[PDB]
């Protein structure tokens, strides 16, 4: 299904078109990553985390590296830390572009998808320049980062960041004040703060519900 | 610190009320979206003319594998099995024995390119720069068996791509 | 007979041409069809048997049927209205000659008509599936695999046991 | 005559297109190919089961408003009469009664879909 | 001016060696651009560069009509380039 | 000669439909910063031909659970009515000159509704049934609003003859006269032709291709042809009804050129809207027409009944 | 560039020109080089039938005049 | 021969249509699907070549198996492949679809989609770049160009 992201089986009971219950059937992309990680070493298990949330790859790598370094009782050098934070924010930009554009595409709007995916292509070029892999970089590792930046990467990242707020503005021109988008999204999926905290939501769910929390 | 994404209230003066009513009756923001798409229509497309044009790559790119040689023609690999040990997916099968001249050389060196995850650990673990991940990425086949490379295939890839592989390694060997 | 066969599909595809033409109403034809999986298993076991090197086997089914009863059971399982009628042999031969002018795969031919009319021979001297180690599968157990495709929406979900087995001639 | 010929031509062309579509290509059908589509899994129920209609009242109101538009359609010819004042009063009366029907249903919540 | 654009189009038409060359480059490459000849390899492929175009489109190749023993007039692959021109085209270096 | 005229009306319409497919691809591509089809032919001109040949050489299948009779009839009815709607259009001379040429188009559109209903019900699948019911709701709303809007606009005209529409629009444009009704009519034609933001019967995001989910090969191509013919026909009707072109009886080619240009402009506006907006929900579409357009439509109908009387500008009956 | 869309729109316009021009040419051809008579009412139809009768050739578009009355 | 010439021209015409109009099914499983989106993106626009995504399997010619095929998912993949009408083609993209990939020795992963469906093209990589997938699509088109169904039938 185009809206089911490929590997979700949503068994739904409908009275007419009203949804009476949702029974998400997951596991269609269960691979046994944890068992395989048990069978690999610590360096061999890094690409597994690279492939878990394949839209925030360096973020997954950073989480795994932080855990392993905490267990090892070591500290990454300051330049490695700054590179980690920079690429974590670049990864956040990639992920949020993907999220917003795919959400708008399931709604019915596709031009923002194409524009922001051109931007995603440029950020993929940054990933490939540092790591040699366009997405699954395996660049952030326990102890720092694998290799140092090439001698033009910072200038090109500056150019990209310089010309990106205009892309976000063009994205907002099509969605923010559009009455069709407001009708489709306003008062849909309202979740209270107590419900979010009990159900275990984190990040944008909590912040949208109004809880002031950020790791 | 924090900021409120949506907590503004509209003014109730007559001019603002009339402006909102005009926006409701006359589809102002809808026309605005139309204008944005028209602007993008008149902009320049961002499409390359593949296959006559190629996207940029870097000396660090990890593509098809290759086994290199010394400038004298001798194979660099010494059957040390570090790449086989470090391979995350266990895609490398190596078997070795003393050669006729007594060298430590491989008799079997297989890489299952359907099992490889193209992570580049093997070229990091190699102490003699024998196995590398070349710049080639257009090597799709029509049968599964053709993706099960062996030593002859990898040596042929190395001999075919040696110039570009050497150039990439020269460019990027100071960062390693 | 099987999912992709001619036999059951040939008899079940005569819905389109009105009734079912039968020579002598199919009362003079006796047939014992064999299952495709049984035939393939017998071929495999012939390779693995060292004592079948230079031999001749006869693969036949467990039950013999008249052509009329067989076609009637086919249409019963397919849940189609069965309207048989006698067609003289020369008329059927001319009809088969008409259908074999197709450049593509013909629906029927004169030789196909003759083979359908001909009764299956009995060869008790030659070995068979029981000798190669295979128990022959009766038609009543695997007919619904082939003929469920020919049913309509009204009768798709009908079960295997809803149709009484055809009358055998043993 | 001309309109009948045109309708025959259109229907014949469409039927010829269907016939070519169903006979020109190579056919290979089996049970799995012709099974119903439900995103790769077998449907639990049947597509012939009742499908609740949450806008059942709006449909009936649509029937009545279709009658109203049928009444209103002969207005262009009625505007050529000498009794312009009576024609105008009756046309406005019909339109006001239609508006009153809409207002009554809207305030009594007949346009809200069943929950 | 539209006249300038039309004149540039006419120059592009005359830049491929007449109308026939323009048609050949249009039908087998879907591009009618004109660029400086960087060089040509032993297999017949030609390589052109134009720095005025935006990055990615600044270098291109016109493939040969016959490589080794296969007729490649219409069937043109991305693997028909030797490794050195492959590196040059994919921009791992700025030196041809 | 009448058969020749019928062929001259049919075949160019199908050709324009195929090249409308190509044009929509390319326009959406350039608005999405792409190029669209430019490889199959010169500027991708052979792409519709390739698509048509592929579709009609591909295998069409009837689902096991489908009702074959209404499974086949629905595309036939759709394409037949799509081709039939063109016969009373004056460009500048209609093929069939009808005294009541507008009510004919209304009736044929209301009949063209049932093709998607019967195809969805015949397919015997849940997505097809959901698409069919979405069609039911959409037709309800747009049908009532379309009827009243057309009534008012033709009330400014005097009769139900499209040639009389040309005569009325000899001097100025009905868009200048009655632009609010023009806006609401454009939205109603979007809803009628099932174009974005109202493409709810074939909404790919919620349903997998909607009502024609089970249709493949030729029968699918016929639904596509019918939809695009309806798009072009509705845009041509809008151009005739609101953007009147000058007519010269001795050289009628000028009216044909102007009519074609205005029709192409409106079709491009349709494609532009599809590229620019999200998709409605069908309950929100029903509440849009009844709660917003219908009150204004009734008020404007009263206004356009009264205006000729109070200004002594009643059009001639003939 | 955006003018690569023009050939497709040009072909679509060329296709849309054919119906109207063809209808006009056929109307003039089958009516003696004049417009096809519009008979929306019984009076106009009776006029056409009278023209057919007085023409002497069973064609309403064959117009007769003073040379025919005298 | 005249008949041979006619059948050669006819099946060149038919193969051209199928090559130039490819409609992949909207079917992506894992991280390899993001590179399909980037192939659809403006940089490597697949719509140029006549390659257009269709959601329904009834209206698709190519199935691009892009991602890990699990035991819980294999029946759905086979079902949609069967529901695709003929002629139909399969492009397995990435290591997970090709062989096992990173998850070859797993209890819950099918070791290759070629165990389930007949695969025509294998595109290596984890994930293959958008250019690599585009090269695979072009190789599939060149494979279609060699099909001679009418030429086989005439000599049949
Ligand atoms: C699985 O996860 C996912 C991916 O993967 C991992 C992805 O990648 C993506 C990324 C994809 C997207 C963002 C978009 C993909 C989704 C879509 C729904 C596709 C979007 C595409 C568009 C909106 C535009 C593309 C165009 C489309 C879809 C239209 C399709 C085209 C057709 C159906 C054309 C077929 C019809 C035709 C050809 C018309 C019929 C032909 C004729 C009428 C011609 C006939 C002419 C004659 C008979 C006349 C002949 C006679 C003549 C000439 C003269 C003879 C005269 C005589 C006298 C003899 C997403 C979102 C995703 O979620
Ligand atoms: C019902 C409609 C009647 C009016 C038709 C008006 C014209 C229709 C124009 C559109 C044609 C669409 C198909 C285009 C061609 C491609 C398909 C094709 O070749 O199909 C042919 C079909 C093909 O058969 P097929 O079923 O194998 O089709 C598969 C075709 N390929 C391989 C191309 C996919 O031919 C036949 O069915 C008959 C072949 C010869 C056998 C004759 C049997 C006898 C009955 C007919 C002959 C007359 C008997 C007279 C005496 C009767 C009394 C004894
Ligand atoms: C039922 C369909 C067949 C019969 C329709 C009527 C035919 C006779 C008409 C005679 C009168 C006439 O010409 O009037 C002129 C009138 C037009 O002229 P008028 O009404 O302005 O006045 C006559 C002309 N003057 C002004 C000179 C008096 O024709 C019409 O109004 C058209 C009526 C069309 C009715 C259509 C009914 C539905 C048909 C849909 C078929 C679609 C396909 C279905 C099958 C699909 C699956 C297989
Ligand atoms: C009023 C509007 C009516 C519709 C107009 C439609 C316009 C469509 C666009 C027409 C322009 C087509 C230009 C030609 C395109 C193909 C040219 C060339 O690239 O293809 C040739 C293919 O040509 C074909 O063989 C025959 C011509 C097919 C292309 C012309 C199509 C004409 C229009 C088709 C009818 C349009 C209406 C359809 C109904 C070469 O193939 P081939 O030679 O083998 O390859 C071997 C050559 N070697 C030996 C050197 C390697
Ligand atoms: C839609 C209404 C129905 C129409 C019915 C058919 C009407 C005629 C259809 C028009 C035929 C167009 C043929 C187009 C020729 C192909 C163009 C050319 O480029 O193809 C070359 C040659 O093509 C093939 O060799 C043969 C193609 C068809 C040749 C003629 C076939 C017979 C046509 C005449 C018969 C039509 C009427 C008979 C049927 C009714 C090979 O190039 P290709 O590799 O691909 O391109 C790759 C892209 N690159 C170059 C950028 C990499
Ligand atoms: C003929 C060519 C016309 C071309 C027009 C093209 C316009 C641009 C096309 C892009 C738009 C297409 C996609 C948009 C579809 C949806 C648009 C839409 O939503 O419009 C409805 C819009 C939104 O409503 P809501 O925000 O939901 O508020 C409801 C509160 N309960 O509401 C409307 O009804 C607007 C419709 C236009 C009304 C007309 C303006 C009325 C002004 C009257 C003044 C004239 C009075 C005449 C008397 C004169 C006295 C001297
Ligand atoms: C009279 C109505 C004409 C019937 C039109 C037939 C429409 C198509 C039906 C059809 O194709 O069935 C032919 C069918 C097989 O074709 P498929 O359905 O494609 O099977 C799939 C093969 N892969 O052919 C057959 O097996 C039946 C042939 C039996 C011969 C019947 C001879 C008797 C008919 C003539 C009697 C004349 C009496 C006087
Ligand atoms: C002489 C007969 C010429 C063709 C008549 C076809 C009638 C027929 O039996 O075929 C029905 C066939 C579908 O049959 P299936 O069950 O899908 O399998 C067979 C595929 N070939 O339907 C058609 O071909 C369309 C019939 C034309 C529509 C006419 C309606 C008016
Ligand atoms: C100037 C005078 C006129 C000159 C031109 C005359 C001919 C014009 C075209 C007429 C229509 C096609 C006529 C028949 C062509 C041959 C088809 C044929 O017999 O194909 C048989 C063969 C089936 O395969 P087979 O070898 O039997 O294997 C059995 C399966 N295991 O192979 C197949 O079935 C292959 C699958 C495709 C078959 C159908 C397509 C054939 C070509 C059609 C081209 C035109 C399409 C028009 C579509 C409608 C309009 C848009
Ligand atoms: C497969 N993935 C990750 C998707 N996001 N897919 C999608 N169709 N949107
Ligand atoms: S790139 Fe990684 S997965 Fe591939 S052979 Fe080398 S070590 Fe193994
Ligand atoms: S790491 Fe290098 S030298 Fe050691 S076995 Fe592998 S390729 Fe040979
Ligand atoms: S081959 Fe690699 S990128 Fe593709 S689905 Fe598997 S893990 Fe993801």
């Amino acid at each position: 299904h185009p809206a089911a992201h490929g590997v979700l089986r949503l068994v739904m009971e409908l009275s007419g078109e009203m949804v009476r219950k949702c029974d998400p059937h997951i596991g269609l992309l269960h691979r046994g990553t944890e068992k395989l990680i048990e069978y690999k070493t610590y360096l061999q298990a890094l690409p597994y985390f690279d492939r878990l949330d394949y839209v925030s790859m360096m973020c997954n790598e950073q989480a795994y590296s932080l855990a392993v370094e905490k267990l090892l009782n070591i500290q990454p050098p300051p330049r490695a830390q700054w590179i980690r934070v920079l690429f974590g924010e670049i990864t956040r930009l990639l992920n949020h572009i993907m999220a917003v554009t795919t959400h708008a595409l399931d709604i019915g709007a596709m031009t923002p998808f194409f524009w922001m995916f051109e931007e995603r292509e440029k950020m993929f070029e940054f990933y490939e320049r540092v790591s040699g892999a366009r997405m699954h970089a395996a660049y952030i590792r326990p102890g720092g980062v694998h290799q140092d930046l090439p001698l033009g990467l910072l200038d090109d990242i500056y150019e990209f960041s310089k010309n990106f707020s205009f892309r976000i503005d063009e994205l907002e021109e099509m969605l923010t004040n559009n009455r069709i988008w407001r009708n489709r999204t306003v008062d849909i999926g309202v979740v209270t703060a107590e419900d979010a905290l009990n159900y275990g939501f984190s990040g944008v769910m909590l912040r949208g519900s109004g809880i002031q929390w950020d790791l | 610190t924090y900021k409120f994404v949506n907590m503004r209230e509209p003014s109730m003066d007559m001019k603002s009320v009339t402006d909102r009513a005009a926006q409701t009756l006359l589809w102002t923001e809808l026309v605005r979206g139309l204008g944005m798409t028209l602007s993008y229509l008149f902009r320049e497309p961002a499409t390359i003319n593949y296959p006559f044009e190629k996207g940029p790559l870097s000396p660090r790119f990890r593509g098809e594998h290759a086994l290199r040689r010394y400038p004298s023609g001798e194979e660099r690999c010494i059957a040390c099995k570090l790449c086989e040990a470090v391979c995350p997916a266990q895609a490398i099968t190596i078997e070795a024995e003393p050669r006729a001249d007594g060298s430590r050389r491989t008799t079997r060196y297989d890489i299952d390119m359907t099992k490889c995850i193209y992570c580049g650990f093997c070229q990091e673990a190699c102490p003699v720069d024998a196995i590398v991940e070349g710049p080639n990425f257009e090597f799709s086949t029509e049968t599964h068996e053709e993706l099960l490379y062996n030593k002859e295939k990898l040596l042929n890839n190395g001999d075919k791509w040696e110039a570009e592989i050497a150039a990439n390694i020269q460019a990027d060997y100071l960062y390693r | 007979f099987g999912r992709e066969d001619r036999f059951l599909n040939y008899f079940a595809s005569m819905r389109w041409f009105g009734g079912v033409p039968l020579i002598s109403l199919g009362k003079e034809t006796v047939k014992q069809p064999v299952y495709i999986v049984d035939v393939s298993k017998g071929i495999i076991n012939a390779i693995k048997d060292p004592d079948a090197k230079g031999k001749t086997f006869a693969f036949v089914g467990p039950n013999r049927y008249l052509l009329f009863d067989l076609v009637q059971y086919i249409f019963a399982v397919a849940y189609r209205p069965f309207l048989p009628y006698p067609l003289p042999h020369f008329a059927y031969r001319w009809v088969g000659r008409l259908f074999e002018v197709s450049p593509f795969e013909p629906w029927t031919t004169r030789d196909k008509v003759e083979r359908v009319h001909m009764s299956d021979m009995t060869l008790p001297h030659l070995p068979g599936l029981e000798d190669l180690g295979i128990q022959a599968t009766p038609l009543e157990l695997k007919a619904i695999e082939v003929l469920r495709r020919h049913r309509t929406y009204r009768w798709l979900t009908s079960e295997m046991e809803d149709v009484k087995p055809a009358k055998t001639v043993n | 005559m001309n309109i009948m010929l045109t309708l025959l031509t259109n229907v014949t062309l469409a039927s010829l297109l269907v016939l070519i579509a169903f006979w020109l290509p190579q056919l290979n059908a089996y049970s799995e190919k012709t099974s119903p589509y439900e995103c790769g899994f077998d449907p639990m129920g049947s597509a012939r089961l009742p499908f609740s209609m949450k806008f059942f009242l709006v449909a009936i109101t649509f029937l009545l408003f279709d009658l109203e538009i049928a009444l209103l359609l002969p207005l262009p010819w009625a505007s050529q009469t000498n009794n312009l004042k009576t024609m105008l009063t009756m046309a406005l009366f019909l339109l006001i009664l239609l508006a009153a029907s809409l207002a009554y249903e809207w305030t009594q919540k007949g346009l809200e879909w069943a929950e | 001016e539209l006249v300038q654009v039309l004149r540039r189009g006419l120059q592009q038409v005359s830049g491929h060696g007449g109308l026939r060359g323009y048609l050949r480059v249009l039908f087998r490459a879907n591009d009618v651009r004109v660029g400086t000849l960087v060089g040509e390899d032993k297999y017949g492929n030609k390589y052109y560069e134009d720095n005025k175009q935006f990055f990615g489109r600044h270098r291109w190749v016109i493939y040969t009509t016959e490589m080794n023993g296969r007729d490649t007039f219409w069937d043109v692959d991305g693997s028909m380039v030797p490794p050195e021109w492959h590196r040059w085209l994919h921009c791992m270096t700025d030196d041809p | 000669m009448f058969m020749i005229n019928i062929l001259s009306l049919i075949i160019p319409i199908l050709l324009a439909v195929a090249f409308l497919t190509l044009v929509e691809r390319k326009v959406l591509g350039y608005m999405q910063l792409r190029k669209g089809p430019n490889v199959v032919g010169p500027y991708g001109l052979l792409q519709p031909i390739a698509d048509a040949l592929k579709l009609f050489t591909k295998e069409p299948l009837r689902p096991a659970t489908s009702s074959i009779s209404m499974f086949i009839i629905a595309p036939i009815l759709a394409l037949s009515l799509a081709l039939t709607m063109w016969v009373p259009l004056p460009m500048p001379y209609p093929l069939i000159n009808m005294n009541l040429g507008v009510l004919f188009m209304l009736a044929m559109s209301s009949l063209a509704v049932y093709s998607i209903l019967w195809s969805g019900w015949a397919s015997n699948s849940k997505y097809a049934l959901i698409g069919a019911l979405r069609a039911v709701a959409q037709t309800i709303s747009y049908e009532v609003t379309l009827a009243i809007i057309l009534l008012s606009v033709l009330l400014m005209n005097g009769s139900y003859t499209l040639s009389t529409l040309i005569t009325t629009q000899e001097h100025i444009w009905m868009i200048f006269t009655s632009w609010p009704l023009a806006m609401m009519w454009f939205i109603s034609t979007l809803a009628e032709t099932n174009r974005a933001p109202f493409d709810l019967t074939e909404g790919e995001s919620e349903l997998v291709s909607g009502f024609n989910v089970e249709y493949a090969a030729g029968p699918f191509a016929m639904f596509f042809m019918a939809e695009y013919a309806n798009i072009i026909m509705m845009n041509a009707f809008t151009a005739i009804l609101f953007l009147g072109a000058s007519h010269d009886p001795h050289t009628p080619e000028l009216y044909t050129i102007n009519f074609v240009l205005k029709t192409l402009a409106l079709t491009i506006t349709f494609l532009w809207i599809r590229a620019s907006y999200p998709r409605f929900r069908y309950d929100q579409l029903m509440h849009l027409l009844w709660k917003s357009f219908l009150p204004l439509t009734l008020a404007l109908c009263m206004w356009h009944i009264s205006l000729p009387i109070m200004t002594a500008s009643i059009p001639p009956q003939s | 560039m955006w003018f690569e869309i023009l050939p497709g729109i040009a072909v679509m316009a060329a296709c849309l020109f054919i119906p109207g021009m063809a209808t006009a040419h056929i109307h003039k051809f089958t009516n003696g080089g004049k417009e096809k008579r519009v008979a929306h009412f019984s009076y106009q139809w009776n006029l056409m039938e009278r023209d057919r009768c007085i023409s002497g050739v069973n064609r309403y578009h064959v117009t007769k005049g003073l040379e025919n009355i005298d | 021969s005249r008949g041979e010439y006619v059948v050669a021209k006819l099946d060149d015409l038919v193969n051209w249509a199928r090559r130039s109009s490819l409609w992949p099914m909207t079917f992506g499983l894992a991280c390899c699907a993001v590179e399909m989106m980037h192939m659809a993106a403006p940089r490597y626009d697949m719509d140029r070549f006549g390659v257009v995504f269709r959601a329904s399997p009834r209206q698709s010619d190519v199935m691009i198996v892009a991602g890990t095929l699990t035991n819980k998912m294999a029946p759905a993949l086979r079902k949609v492949y069967d529901q695709m009408p003929e002629p139909r083609y399969v492009v397995s993209m990435g290591s997970c679809a090709n062989g096992g990939g990173y998850y070859h020795y797993s209890y819950s992963v099918v070791r290759g989609c070629d165990r389930i469906v007949p695969v025509d093209i294998y595109v290596p990589g984890c994930p293959p770049t958008a250019e690599a997938l585009l090269y695979g699509i072009l190789q599939l088109q060149r494979k279609i160009k060699r099909e001679k169904r009418l030429r086989i039938w005439y000599r049949r």
